[PDB]
């Protein structure tokens, strides 16, 4: 739903990572290369954001029952 | 003491519910209605 | 018989790892210094969440298991603080722990990013990581939705929950070349050269040694960022030295205790 | 519903023993130390640092169940020898190494930054 | 006994010396001699046939003592 | 003049032990040196080594006879 915290394999913090993806991948980098801009060299890694589909932005489309 | 507050639905405004009362919303009457939030004590391990 | 002379040579030190070299040790020895690193190794990290008021689309277990993943800059306070379940104080106190604060409420048009930064800390030592580089995404609010509670961050350490491990990584290597033949590769040129061969391009392993012991065990420590990369390494230091401290302690009281 | 809590591993309850030894029936001068609350973190040091022992004729160790907290190495040394010394002294000099060690690093990262 | 230990400990015998102890193979063994350093002959209540092997294995490892450790005394 | 098997049939053996431990759950004399035990099928089963059971199995044949054997007479089997 939510880009996890951590690296589920290795424990490598990948939470703050999820923006700055999309924003490196609203320039024209490849995934791969954003992907090692944003330092993910082991492939556990690489795998959380290669695979991450941010569902909360669906969630947030709902009014709240505030 | 409390008069039972109630969410409405469409309108997510509070309104008063007692027993024996119809669950209607005070503005736009819709029937559908959630409790809010417990006031009990919540705590997680965060684990 | 007694004691053999180890050796250590830092290659590479960064804030985020350590590459280093150690040596005149054994496999066991080795390995278990590796384990430390990854399981006793203590830090901080949230352990107790008190759930004010969440109406956001994350559910408070889901927020209170992130809480729980944050890293906190774990430097000086943690050899200082006291386990909780140790400490002698009702509930928590300074002591024993480092409360948080996050209360926040989403009222402009745009969705809030609810970060790390809005974890708010008693102490000025312990904080995420966000001294001096985006930060860790807690929850997504939309308008009229609220997070509010109250943490409090434990002394822990790796064998009770990941939470408490300090390494994003811990790359642990010896013998880079086949001398030991300890993996028999069934074609051995299909295998790319490690990082510490000092071997040429020419021969694949090196000639297979028969009388030899493992030395020269390579390290690569990689932080999260909760305590610095060398520190995790003294940490394993202190730690396991205690436990045999501690070990040698109750073995000689049972052997007494006839 | 059954899941154990972490702690378990390595907290101690009432009454548990931290280590505990009995003597070996089948052999001479032989023992079984049982330690309570530990895993192979230190069940392979002592077992390799018993090896280098030249008077230890067996040294190894076994996690009867994983899932039981109790862990046996089992020593047992030539008879001039206790097998109770044997692990005492491979402790004994084992923490000098880890403190050198210790000593040893800690120099070495003086030495590397700024150096 | 000579070699008991004055404290009533036996085991300067048992522990230099390669006892034997006979008892039914159904009999749960004896407490002191499992911890004691003492060979075991296990004998059927019934089949006397597997009788004849035992005691062969008891010559077998008296011969093995004598000769190795006590060869120089007479026989 | 006994035509039946000498030996104790594995059901025999187990009936009687099963039988014999309930007699000492609910103290019967027990016919052997506890050297501290206290499971009744312990118990039972060494009074069964030792022979002491105070049992004797009658033995229905197919013609409506019997004949009844002490545990004490005859083989068992483990
Ligand atoms: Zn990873
Ligand atoms: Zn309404
Ligand atoms: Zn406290």
């Amino acid at each position: 739903m939510i880009i996890p915290v951590r690296c589920f394999t290795c424990g490598k913090i990948v939470g703050n990572k999820w923006e700055a993806y999309l924003g490196l991948l609203q320039a024209e980098y490849t995934e791969g290369d954003a992907l090692d801009a944003l330092g993910l060299k082991r492939y556990c890694c690489r795998r959380m954001l290669l695979a991450h589909v941010d569902l909360i932005e669906k969630l947030l489309n709902y009014a709240p029952l505030e | 003491q409390q008069p039972m507050i109630y969410i409405c639905g469409e309108c997510h405004t509070e309104n008063e519910i007692k027993s024996r009362d119809p669950i209607r919303c005070r503005e736009c009457g819709y029937r559908i209605m959630y409790k809010k939030r417990t006031k009990r004590l919540v705590v997680f391990d965060a684990r | 018989p007694y004691a053999n002379q180890p050796t250590v040579r830092i290659t590479e030190l960064t804030d985020e790892n350590v590459k280093f070299i150690i040596e005149n040790t054994d496999l066991a020895v080795a390995n278990s210094i590796r384990r430390v690193f990854i399981a006793e190794v203590p830090i901080i990290a949230i352990d107790w969440v008190q759930i004010d008021a969440n109406s956001s689309v994350l559910h408070d277990e889901f927020i209170a298991h992130r809480l729980g993943l944050i890293p906190l800059t774990s430097d000086d306070i943690v050899d200082k603080l006291q386990y909780s379940r140790d400490c002698t104080c009702e509930e928590f106190c300074p002591e024993c722990s480092v409360e948080f604060t996050l209360d926040v409420r989403c009222n402009e048009d745009q969705t809030r990013h609810v970060t790390s930064r809005d974890l708010i800390s008693n102490s000025p030592r312990v904080i995420p990581v966000t001294s001096r580089q985006d930060d860790i995404l807690i929850v997504k609010l939309r308008k009229g939705q609220e997070l509010r509670l109250r943490a409090y961050a434990k002394k822990g350490f790796g064998k009770e929950h990941a939470k408490w491990n300090p390494t994003a990584g811990v790359a642990f290597e010896y013998d880079p070349d086949n001398a030991l033949r300890h993996t028999v590769y069934p074609k051995p040129e299909e295998w790319p050269k490690s990082e510490y061969s000092e071997l040429d391009e020419d021969e694949s392993q090196a000639p297979y040694d028969p009388n030899g012991k493992p030395e020269r065990f390579y390290y690569n420590v990689e932080s999260c960022g909760s305590l610095r990369p060398e520190t995790i390494v003294l940490s394993a230091l202190s730690g396991l030295k205690k436990k045999l401290s501690d070990l040698q302690t109750q073995l000689s009281h049972e052997i007494q205790s006839d | 519903m059954n899941a154990p809590p972490a702690f378990e591993s390595f907290l101690l309850f009432e009454g548990e023993k931290k280590i505990t030894i009995n003597k070996d029936t089948k052999v001479p001068n032989a023992c079984l130390f049982t330690i309570n609350k530990e895993d192979h973190t230190l069940g392979n040091i002592i077992k390799s640092q018993l090896l280098k022992d030249p008077q230890v004729l067996f040294a190894g160790y076994k996690v009867p169940h994983p899932l039981e907290h109790k862990i046996i190495i089992r020593v047992q040394t030539t008879p001039d020898y206790s097998p109770q010394e044997a692990f005492t002294n491979a402790i004994t000099d084992l923490i000098s190494e880890l403190s050198l060690l210790e000593e040893r690093f800690r120099v070495a990262i003086k030495d590397k930054q700024e150096g | 006994w000579p070699w008991l230990l004055p404290d009533g400990s036996p085991v300067d015998i048992f522990a230099k010396i390669k006892a034997f102890h006979l008892k039914y193979d159904e009999v749960r063994l004896d407490p002191n001699v499992q911890k004691w350093d003492v060979t075991v002959l296990e004998l059927s209540y019934h089949k006397r046939h597997l009788d004849r092997p035992v005691f062969l294995r008891f010559w077998e490892t008296l011969d093995r003592y004598m000769v190795k450790h006590k060869s120089h005394l007479r026989f | 003049k006994r035509i039946t098997t000498p030996y104790m049939t594995k059901y025999e053996r187990a009936r009687v032990l099963g039988t014999r431990a309930l007699q000492i759950a609910m103290c019967a004399p027990v016919m052997v040196e506890l050297e501290g035990e206290t499971d009744p099928l312990l118990i039972a089963m060494k009074e069964l080594k030792a022979r002491k059971i105070p049992i004797i199995i009658r033995r229905y044949l197919p013609d409506g006879s019997y004949e009844d054997w002490g545990v004490d007479e005859l083989i068992i089997s483990d």
